[PDB]
């Protein structure tokens, strides 16, 4: 439990998200990050060292979300420019640019099958674009204020959504219908992710509480006291034994998904951490933030 | 019950709402009300 | 207290087998410097073991842990509180000193610490353990509402605070918390005067807290275009009278001068607002309000060099990173290169946390237009920038098209976007004109490099 | 105005290398807002100072409020307003070296004003933003006042 690699000045501007692979499809070894300097750096974590592989540009505004396809070695990047651009980590070239106009573009959500791409809409709906089509296939008709977070389950059975007022919207990607509407929060939900078994659902609201709900029966599994600031990013260990939590207080707490206890905490970041993600095995925990330093956290 | 008078009689409250309002130093109104009246005289 | 301090200074030097002298030393220094009391308890803890093997009473460890609670020694204070609880539990025969009250207060401080130790679960459990044994206690029942209030101001907080007032209406803290409830939604602007005037009876008087609440709620009514109707001038006069009244009875209250400076700034005296805010700053500048009221004066006098840092410092607190109001106050009259392109970076940082605001989406377009007109009118500059400016202008035009469809606005309709559209149209024309200039500069540089290469071939 | 610099400081170490003289000592002070170093040398005899004391140092190009740019000469018989009326320790010197972390390409980010009050030295090291009013070969004052806090 410590830090292995320490990438100083990973970017010109603050990093808001980090993507790292978990499968063996040339993704776990390459780290894709998106910052406000319009630099989609494709870092290759080779030789247990963070080396730059590609430097993709083209986004007018800073990168808001980065994620790696589960069953595919390509990637994509969205911004607030309403131009969601697909990329390829095999050549460092651009596949396409989904003009999600006029402003309707938010964080990405790669489907586990790597065939659909969910994107938040200012009208409150969740537009589901096609990866190889780019056109709006079907939109979830659950209006409200706005979609602040979208996550796909690893096995593709459910899909949740974080609103601006703590409204979890449990959709069904198998049929495209709203099943449950968990409203256990009144704070803007920052980010969320599905458990490796698609059984627990962590919510990173702006109250400092990690309220882990259930998806099968839409009930709260327990209120966990997080940090003092707002939990920004949250990820599960691939082996499903713990989960890290990124907050806005220079604190990287690794809370236990089973006992609801912090097993270790990092304070190496001088600024707030914006993105946290695991490795393919759960030992290395990559992290980014306003410090513009990528820290690789090893927890053997 | 006696538990109320049992605690409020031994404790000590060094700071309360009003304490936060006054500065811990000595800043009287002689240097404040002077300008407060000067601004009014010009009008 | 001065005579007691002198007497303690006399008893400190000599050593007539002093045992409780340091206890009296620390009992006065709790209001003063918190390290003096800690030193006194530190030495007093060891002076109780030479006469006999007697365990330290829990009241001293409890008070020293309380001293450390305000400090950064949260874990050390936690150990002090746990050991105090252990010791107070051992007092099976101290029913006259009421070991039970000692355990109650120790646990109260311990729950306050856990609430401050990023652990609200344990704080809730401990405060409830106090409730189950003594429901006539107020502070625990009030902190529980604070805890539920973090998640939202309509949860059990709003209910517990009123139940605490209903059990004790003569509790100034509970009633002020009641008034604090109405502050989340300012729709109760004029009507909150009644609920803030409940305990303004002479028995409670004088109460500076409620009077300054009235002054604030009366200042909130300002910033309206109805001043020429002799309505806001009367409001300024009323609030000024309130501040004068709370000044005469208390000259050291900083908030009264704070509000006086606020109104005087509202009266148009910014040259004279710095002097009034100077005393408030010099007394204690670590209050969120002053950094902004002063930064307003600095940003008013064409000094963004002295205003951006004040806005950054208020954000140095561990409560947020990108606030909307601070950045809104950040960009006021920025026209310089480091105050436009970077202004876009801070605007995007702000909109990232909550893009639903219209003012951000309008200001980003305005600064984009400013840069485009600043590179496509008198320039004659680099070529790649002319390539990027058209993209920026297109994005600005798309935001112009999008902003027009929104119903609600910033208490002011945005129907004046038409001039922005005309500006962007003539900017498009100028850009299509200046791209040719870009190509001309391209051929110029090409012929320059050729006529240099020929000379290098000569050599 | 003429306020070339204005900031609060606090004393943190005196004569670390051992007090050399008997009436002057080094004050390795630090700021509170701009985060700038300070190596002021005050007359400890007439104006004693201990650790932890805070003071409001204000480098001013002139002692008049209107800023008439006095020639520079001792003329006590003067009824004009003076900024020294609210300071317990004022000095007069002439900055002689402005060192900075400049490079061959990009401008400096941190300067260091070296001013000599007739023998008493002072280095106001910090960022290169608030030191715009300092130019080599120019008269300046000190205008420091201890804060009671």
């Amino acid at each position: 439990y410590g830090i292995l690699f320490k990438q100083e000045q990973a970017h010109d501007d603050a990093i808001w998200s980090v993507a790292w692979g978990t499968n063996k499809k040339e993704n776990s070894e390459t780290v894709v990050t998106g910052s406000l300097d319009d630099l989609v750096k494709v870092w290759k974590w080779r030789d247990e060292r963070l080396d730059l592989q590609w430097s993709l540009e083209g986004h007018q505004l800073g990168v808001v979300s980065v994620d790696i396809s589960h069953t595919l070695p390509i990637a994509a990047s969205s911004s607030l420019d309403a131009h969601i651009r697909l990329w390829d980590l095999e050549n460092g070239k651009q596949i396409k640019s989904i003009d999600a106009g006029p402003v309707d573009a938010w964080t990405l959500a790669f489907s586990p099958d790597s065939q659909y791409l969910a994107t938040g809409t200012h009208v409150g709906k969740v537009n589901i674009f096609g990866v190889e089509s780019g056109k709006k296939e079907y939109s979830l008709d659950t209006r409200g204020k706005f979609i602040l977070s979208i996550a796909y389950s690893p096995d593709g059975k459910y899909l949740a959504s974080g609103a601006i007022d703590g409204i979890i919207n449990i959709f069904d990607i198998a049929t495209g219908k709203l099943l449950h509407t968990l409203e256990g929060h009144a704070m803007p939900i920052r980010s969320l992710t599905f458990s490796p078994d698609s059984q627990l659902l962590v919510t990173a609201s702006d109250d400092g509480y990690i309220k882990i709900y259930d998806v099968q029966h839409a009930n709260l599994a327990g209120t966990l006291s997080g940090h003092a600031s707002w939990v920004l990013n949250v990820a599960f260990c691939p082996d499903d034994t713990h989960f890290v939590s990124s907050s806005s207080d220079k604190s990287v707490k690794v809370w236990d998904v089973g006992t609801r206890t912090c097993v270790h905490t990092f304070f190496d970041h001088q600024d707030q951490v914006w993105g946290v993600k695991y490795n393919g095995n759960g030992s290395k925990i990559v992290s980014v933030g306003d410090d513009q330093e990528i820290h690789i956290y090893d927890c053997p | 019950v006696d538990v109320t008078r049992d605690i409020v009689s031994r404790e000590r409250v060094w700071r309360t709402r009003t304490t936060i309002l006054q500065s811990t130093g000595k800043n009287f109104s002689k240097n404040i009300f002077a300008i407060l009246q000067s601004v009014k005289a010009r009008e | 207290r001065d005579i007691a301090k002198g007497h303690l200074k006399k008893v400190t030097e000599q050593y007539p087998d002093d045992v409780e002298a340091w206890i009296e030393l620390a009992q006065i220094l709790e209001q003063t410097d918190i390290q003096g009391a800690l030193s006194a308890y530190g030495t007093a803890t060891r002076i109780l073991q030479e006469k006999v093997q007697a365990d330290v009473p829990p009241e001293i460890l409890n008070n020293v842990g309380a001293l450390h609670f305000r400090l950064g020694n949260l874990g050390e204070a936690k150990k002090y509180f746990l050991a105090s609880l252990d010791r107070a539990k051992a007092e099976a025969e101290h029913d006259e000193h009421y070991y039970n009250a000692i355990s109650v207060t120790t646990s109260y401080n311990l729950a306050r610490l856990y609430e401050a130790m990023c652990e609200f679960h344990e704080a809730e459990k401990l405060y409830k353990n106090i409730l189950r044994e003594h429901p006539n206690y107020v502070d625990c029942y009030l902190r529980l509402g604070a805890m539920a209030r973090d998640k939202g101001n309509f949860y059990e907080a709003s209910d517990w605070f009123k139940e605490a007032l209903q059990i004790n209406q003569d509790h100034p803290d509970a009633w002020s918390l009641i008034g604090n409830l109405h502050l989340a939604k300012q729709e109760w602007g004029p009507g909150q005067k009644k609920f803030e005037r409940i305990l303004k009876q002479p028995s409670t008087q004088s109460d500076t807290y409620s009077m300054l609440a009235l002054g604030n709620v009366w200042l909130q009514t300002l910033h309206q275009p109805t001043r020429d109707r002799e309505k806001e001038k009367r409001h300024q006069d009323r609030a000024l009278a309130i501040y004068k009244q709370v000044l005469r009875n208390d000259a050291k209250n900083l908030y009264a001068a704070n509000g006086i400076g606020a109104v005087l700034a509202h009266k148009g005296y910014f040259r004279e607002a710095r002097d009034v805010f100077a005393q408030v700053r010099e007394a204690t500048a670590d209050i969120s309000d002053v950094w902004l009221n002063l930064a307003h004066i600095y940003v008013e006098q064409k000094q963004y060099i002295s205003a951006v840092q004040m806005y950054e410092n208020c954000l140095r607190k561990f409560y947020k990173h990108q606030n909307t109001e601070v950045v809104l106050y950040l960009a006021r009259a920025l026209f310089k290169c480091g105050k436009l392109q970077e202004c876009k970076q801070t605007l995007l940082k702000a909109r990232h946390v909550a893009p639903s605001d219209t003012v951000l989406m309008f200001n980003v377009a305005l600064v984009l237009q400013r840069l485009a007109t600043s590179v496509l009118k008198d320039e004659k500059s680099n070529l790649k920038e002319v390539l990027n400016a058209v993209k920026e202008l297109e994005l600005a035009h798309r935001y112009f098209s999008y902003l027009s469809k929104v119903g609600d606005k910033m208490r002011f309709d945005l129907a004046l976007a038409a001039t922005e559209a005309r500006q962007c149209s003539d900017l498009l024309s100028q850009a299509q004109y200046h791209v040719a200039r870009a190509r001309k500069q391209d051929e110029e540089e090409r012929e320059l490099r050729a006529k240099q290469e020929q000379e290098k071939e000569l050599l | 105005a003429g306020i070339l610099f204005e900031d609060i400081f606090d004393v943190k170490d005196i004569d670390p290398e051992g007090k050399k003289f008997d009436r002057v000592s080094r004050l390795h002070c630090e700021s509170e807002s701009f985060k700038m170093d300070l190596i002021l040398d005050v007359n400890i005899q007439i104006y004693p100072v201990d650790l932890g004391d805070k003071f409001r140092l204000v480098i001013a190009s002139t002692l008049y409020e209107d800023g008439t740019l006095d020639d520079g000469e001792y003329n006590p018989t003067d009824d004009r307003p003076s900024r020294a009326d609210q300071f317990e320790y004022v000095m007069y010197g002439k900055v002689y070296r402005i060192e900075g972390d400049e490079t061959s390409t990009e401008a400096a980010t941190r300067l260091s004003a070296y001013v000599s009050y007739g023998g008493l030295l002072m280095r106001l090291q910090g960022d290169a933003n608030n030191l715009h009013g300092f130019e080599v070969d120019s008269r300046v004052y000190l205008l420091m006042k201890k804060l009671a806090f």
